[PDB]
């Protein structure tokens, strides 16, 4: 499939990045980053956007438009290259650790007020102002079912991140939906909601500021307090006839 | 009905001959051409949106100026094709700037008020004035939803969404998997939403009665054009929606009244 | 039901015999204006049908309420036969000078369904809105029309198809190009200071106003409203008033 | 159209008054009840099949007399109805031996051959004579299936089946499962098969032409009425049946036409 | 196709106005019988259409087949006209009396649409079986009914809708109620001796009967038949007549 | 469920029936008759309808009506008695085999033209005479199935008795349809299908004979060659526009 090929273009461009001059020396800028942050503890990368776009600007177009998919992709990519290049782990690691990857890049930021609905399920950079922030609960990311009648089991399902359940199976493969979630055997990781408020500036006059719901997980919980000014790096989506809620999942914060 | 008349094969091909015609060759008092200039600056601003004045209209051409009024969808859908139409050929790069000319009509000969809107003006563009007193925020609304198939994994073609009901899908080519059918994110096709609230103006309220409001629903460039407390001059199509809360309140069947917004003036 | 069928027959004949000092049809002049749009009730007298036939207004004070569809009616025959109408088009009778005053202590279930006349100072009215007189509804396993479904002040829908094929249990789609719309209202009035007896409160009631007496009576005047007494829905019921002609002395 | 009229509630009431009303008061030239013996026959030896002459039904009724040969589905199903009714009155426990009283139309008036019959025959009640040449075995066929939803594993209710097309299943009541159906082998009903093939008599074809020949479909108790090489009088339905292998093989979009059998009488 | 309107006012004009030495309309007289049933097919004399306008008997001939349809529904005008008849019985034109004779070998592609006339000796017959001239179709997405969808002697429907909504790709269900059936006969016959050239075997050819014009020519019996010469379905083509009248001599 | 119920009716008919008279003296006749057959290596045995009519007269107008699943339920109490009589089996013949459940009757047989439409799923009696017969092939009775691309296995799936199939699933719970019967994994019996003709005496004058196709298996294979005069008691059922075929499945003949 075309999958497997994109997730080796990621690897590769892991793999085979390097900054610097033939006059000064050549440095590989994430392989050894990746190392560093996975030796310290910290799981997670910062990786740039113009980088990506010089290595392979397909890669990179398919990034500020497809985001869910491509990013999937590059966080597996990253994993294993993480897992390739720390293969000896002492005794007790040898499980590997899952890598979230952070996007950033030097982009014009837009408006809060010029989001269209044609910009939607796309990257988008917005600033703000951040005046509501919510208690650290717990989103499941691997559950195992269990029917209710016959006991049979069905381990290992995937949820998909952000505001979005899993509808269960009415078969039991036993009345109707006999299947009930096992609590000790799931996975949950952080989980936190925003409320990021239009630029004092930015608002036209006789108006009163508008607002916009984020999403926030993993290592990027609990990283900005209320009343502090960021610029958000996030995929728009949708969580009254038809009419639809619409969020922000973050996968990049620059507090200013 | 004139609904049927319009729905004409050929009458609709004639209709939009005539509109493209108006278009192209409308010269002005000094014999300008008034369109050219028009698009060129809704081009230059990046705009998607196209005044177009009644008065004129009927000036050139009677026959589609009394079809208007009384079969407004049919016929403000074959005038965005038409625009749509001689903008490319004017600009043949203004397929990526936008995607859709709308129409706005001006300066309708016919003007009511909040309180004397019946049965009779139900399906027909009407003109009314008054002082706006609620406008809630911009949301997403479905467009034209692309419904997937389980059965076989193809998604089905593009379903038209109105104000007043909810699209249910089609039917796949073989295999009927009706049940199993979703919505998927990156191929729907979505637009903007907003649903003031109008009243009538606190000068022109008979002492003896109160105020009156309706409802009032905007959508694509017409988004943000108005503000809470703002006199406005609102025409649009007068539209009927059921509402089953009313009927068990009031202990009588009765429908909720909208109004589609069209064109939006502030005075 | 031949009583409603000869009330009508009576009615038609009555709106095109109908002669005064002048010897000339009223109701014709008057169907002249029911030509245009804008127009759908006419008026008529009720001393005047007493003078064209006591029998006939005697009867209609009977079952006012039962015979009055059939009124409205003979009423569109004449007015269609009178002039060139959309045959969608509806109309409604107004009945004027009714000298048989009555009390809002004086109502009771025995009234119900015969024409009367009350007076009362209006408290609060509401706004303007539309009313399903009759719906179309469409089977989902058939697809036959049932039109002309009748609400009976309440979403009122079959259970049997057009068709002799299908009986089906609740899916009856509503059409609303085929269905009709009226004008409705919602007024409540209070009982006069005159009226009012020693040691009671006034037993303000509710007023059903459609066509086009509608937005007739403002807030605090004192009006005669003329018109039949209804039930409006263990069965739940209720009394309410639907007046069809609005006078102030 | 005769089928039209014959549909209307009130109409189909009136035949069946009629209809009860010739069954039950019917004297014979010595004035005695003649549907009184035949029902008692019928009963005491098990028929399921209650024989009724055309020239008495003239003479006492003209006009479903008329109405009959034009409109025979709607009327014989009426006459069945009527029938059953008045043996359960005569015989209260009739019910446990047989499920269904059939009416068998005796001395039709008009008589026709094989190769006089066009589209002017189509959907009426005829009446030709012919040898049998061909004679099937006695195969089950579906009569009302009962269609299951695997979404609610409740049944679906009864489907009639014609012998012209293929019956599909209707809607179930919330969950929609159109595709997951099924038919179960207890509850559903089958009836007897029979298709045999007529040629005509060896002495009445035209020497210069050659022998024609029709299909007919027997169903219910008129199976194993006929033996290859028997001359019948054959009453029934003349039928119009699609088939394409012919229209592929004369190059021509053409008709099979079959006669559904409704009284056998052998000479 | 104005060629096709003039030709179908002009042909009502002569079956309306043609009159022999008598002086009266023969046509009115046959349409007479085309009143009762058993009678769909109307006879006309190509010769009386030469004296009556030999310009308009020309154009007949240049495009038979394509103006039959058209002479059909002025003679199902004229025939309705003369007395009562359902509006669904349709009506065939016969044309005698050609004395354009032809020969079997001079059958060409370019005579393809011409009124022609040949001799032979029947071979062959088969039975009569129903044809479908024009069917209904419905769509499934929609149900909008294409009424009068005509069949080129093959399984032929569209792939739009009545109602501008739909496009269906093969759902197009068949309604025989709606339908419209013609008796079928494809009979074939041989060259006879007085034609055969020397040194040849006789171009046996198939002839297409319809209407009336059925089971009317038996095993051999030499009969002149009277009709156009049409392809009947890489693109697989093949030969075949449709008379419209045939003659014994 | 009231399956249960019909089991344990079926058990205890099944365990308490006895004949005989106080007088002489009772014997059980079924449970030994199950025992001795069991120690032979013979699985079956021949269950008379008189009997079953005296012991419970609902379980015997059970029998004459709905065959199928009380046949079933028989079958199911046969093998969980004849398990609890011979409880202490000799080493390596632990695991209990089948039962096999013959029906006999001594009602007046029916004739094969006599056989309505109504008749369908019942038992009936019919005589004949056999002339044709076909080679012993195998039908399955358990079957178990693999999927092609992730070899996931789901086994023992049963398969209904007679001339009746089993739907494959589509989804792989792997493209559509991977699912393939592993050969060895498959449990199979023996099978035959035989040709009944109407006796010589009840066919009617000046017609041929006709027939009626049987179904045959397990014990009953090999039992009657072409040629022999025999009373069938089975089950009717099915197997042109709906048009369908129907069969005969035996479960009893009394060669004569
Ligand atoms: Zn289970
Ligand atoms: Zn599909
Ligand atoms: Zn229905
Ligand atoms: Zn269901
Ligand atoms: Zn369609
Ligand atoms: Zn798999």
């Amino acid at each position: 499939a075309k999958k497997s090929q994109l997730k080796k273009r990621f690897r590769e461009f892991l793999r085979q990045y390097r900054i610097g001059t033939d006059r000064t020396g050549f440095t590989f800028k994430y392989r050894d980053e990746l190392k560093r942050h996975y030796n310290l503890g910290e799981y997670w990368i910062e990786v740039e956007m113009e980088d990506l776009a010089s290595f392979d600007e397909d890669l990179a177009d398919y990034l500020y438009k497809q985001p869910t998919e491509h990013l999937q992709l590059l966080e597996e990519a990253a994993q294993e290259v993480a897992d390739e290049v720390t293969r000896p782990r002492p005794a007790g690691e040898e499980t590997i650790q899952e890598i979230q990857v952070m996007l950033r890049s030097d982009a014009n930021p837009a408006n809060i007020r010029s989001l269209k609905s044609e910009q939607m399920s796309h990257l988008v950079k917005i600033p703000g102002i951040i005046i509501a922030a919510t208690a650290v609960r717990a989103k499941a990311t691997k559950i195992s079912i269990q029917c209710r009648s016959c006991r049979n089991t069905i381990g290992n399902i995937a949820v998909r991140p952000g505001l979005e359940g899993y509808a269960m199976p009415r078969k039991c493969n036993c009345p109707l939906d006999p299947y009930f979630i096992i609590p000790d055997k799931c996975k949950c990781v952080d989980f936190q909601t925003l409320k990021l408020q239009e630029s004092p500036d930015a608002v036209p006059h006789g108006e009163l500021p508008r607002h916009m719901q984020l999403y926030c997980d993993r290592y990027l919980c609990d990283k900005v307090v209320p009343g502090n000014r960021v610029t958000i790096m996030g995929i728009y989506s949708i969580r009254g006839v038809g009419i639809r809620s619409s969020y922000i999942r973050v996968v990049g914060i620059q507090v200013d | 009905t004139v609904r049927e008349w319009v729905s004409m094969a050929a009458t609709r091909l004639e209709i939009y001959h005539r509109f493209k015609n108006f278009l192209r060759t409308h010269v002005d008092e000094h014999g300008h051409n008034v369109f050219k200039e028009k698009i060129s600056d809704m081009c230059k601003e990046n705009k998607e949106s196209l005044p177009v004045n009644y008065e004129d209209l009927a000036a050139r051409e009677h026959v589609l100026a009394y079809f208007l009024p009384e079969a407004p969808a049919e016929m403000l859908k074959i005038f965005d094709e038409a625009a749509k139409e001689v903008v490319l050929v004017m600009y043949p790069k203004y397929d990526r700037i936008a995607r859709e000319i709308h129409v706005r009509i001006s300066h309708l000969p016919l003007v009511e008020e909040l309180r004397s809107l019946r049965q009779l003006h139900l399906n027909q563009l009407i003109r009314t004035s008054g002082v706006v007193t609620c406008c809630t925020g911009v949301l997403p609304q479905l467009s034209m939803v692309k419904y997937n198939c389980n059965k076989c994994n193809f998604i089905l073609g593009p379903f038209f969404q109105s104000q007043n009901q909810e699209v249910r899908p089609g039917s796949c080519p073989e295999c009927q998997s009706f049940g199993p059918f979703e919505i998927n994110m990156e191929e729907t096709v979505y637009q903007n939403y907003q649903r003031i609230t109008i009243q009538e103006s606190p000068g022109k309220v008979a002492a003896g009665r109160l105020p009156r409001s309706k409802d009032a629903i905007l959508l694509a460039d017409l988004v943000d054009s108005c503000k809470p407390g703002d006199e406005i001059e609102l025409t649009g199509i007068y539209h009927n929606n059921y509402d089953g809360s009313l009927n068990t309140a009031n202990g009588f069947p009765v429908f909720a009244t909208v109004i589609l917004a069209n064109h939006i003036t502030k005075k | 039901d031949e009583l409603s069928d000869k009330c009508q027959k009576l009615f038609l004949e009555f709106l095109e015999e109908c002669k005064g000092k002048d010897g000339s049809n009223l109701y014709v002049s008057a169907a002249e204006e029911l030509i245009r749009p804008e127009r759908n009730t006419l008026a008529v007298n009720f001393t005047d049908i007493e003078y064209y036939n006591q029998q006939l207004a005697t009867t209609i004070q009977e079952e006012y309420y039962r015979v009055y569809p059939h009124l409205c009616r003979a009423v569109r025959s004449f007015a269609r036969q009178m002039g060139n109408i959309p045959a969608n088009k509806e109309f409604y009778i107004a009945f004027s000078d009714f000298p048989a005053r009555q009390k809002i202590r004086e109502l009771s279930s025995a009234k119900i369904g015969t024409l009367l006349r009350i007076s009362g100072q209006v408290v609060r009215t509401h706004p303007v809105h539309p009313e399903l007189v009759s719906g179309t509804f469409l089977c989902m396993d058939c697809q036959s029309i049932v039109k002309d479904v009748e609400q009976q002040f309440r979403y009122t829908q079959p259970t049997i198809c057009k068709n002799p094929v299908c009986a089906n249990r609740r899916r009856f789609t509503l059409d609303t190009n085929k269905s009709r719309f009226v004008d409705f209202q919602k007024v409540r009035i209070q009982e006069t200071q005159a009226e009012l007896p020693r040691g009671a409160i006034p037993r303000s009631v509710e007023i059903i106003l459609r066509a086009e007496a509608v937005e007739s009576a403002m807030a605090g005047d004192r009006c005669d409203f003329t018109g039949t007494l209804i039930v409006v829905p263990d069965l739940s019921y209720r009394l309410a008033f639907l007046a069809c002609y609005v006078g102030a002395t």
